[PDB]
């Protein structure tokens, strides 16, 4: 099958470039750890408004202050 | 006594055929094409990233606003 892979190459290699690039298509997500920083970019970009929430015995965290240390980790971005 | 041909000085053109110069092949090209790509895609992700950065800036100065 080895001759296969180089004796359609020298008659059609029209639809052969096709397939190569078709494949390394679907396999590359699987791949690099590139992806799902893909999906974290695209999670903390912000649309709506932030409603605050209420105090209720919990206080878990994030006074009234936003530029105290409260929130989570979305500031490796500007270093980025 | 007047007739034409020379007693010398004669070529002759040649009847030949000949002009392959070669001409940067065989896997040579190939590699300066995706040499040339894989630049361009490098050229992406500097740009097409930091872009990104600045568009939730411009969403920023809408939400500081707006009560
Ligand atoms: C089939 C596996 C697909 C996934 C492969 C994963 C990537 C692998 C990287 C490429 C490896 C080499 C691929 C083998 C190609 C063999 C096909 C072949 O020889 O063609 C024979 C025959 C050739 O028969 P033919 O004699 O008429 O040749 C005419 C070919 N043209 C038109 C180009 C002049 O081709 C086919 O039967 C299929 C043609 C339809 C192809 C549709 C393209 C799909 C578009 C992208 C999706």
């Amino acid at each position: 099958v080895a001759a296969f892979l180089k004796n359609v190459w020298a008659k059609e290699p029209v639809l052969v470039a096709s397939f190569a690039i078709a494949g390394l298509a679907v396999i590359l997500p699987t791949l690099s750890p590139y992806t799902k920083y893909s999906l974290m970019i695209n999670r903390a970009t912000p649309y709506n408004y932030p409603v605050p929430l209420r105090d209720d015995g919990n206080m878990p965290d994030v006074p009234s202050h936003p530029q105290d240390p409260q929130g989570p980790s979305l500031e490796w971005l500007k270093r980025l | 006594k007047q007739d034409m041909p020379p007693v010398g000085g004669y070529g002759p053109i040649d009847y030949k055929r000949n002009l392959p110069r070669r001409g940067l092949s065989g896997y040579s090209m190939f590699a300066v094409g995706i040499g040339a790509l894989l630049f361009g895609y490098w050229s992406m992700m500097k740009w097409n990233r930091e872009r990104r950065r600045l568009q939730i800036e411009d969403f920023e100065a809408r939400i500081a606003l707006m009560p």
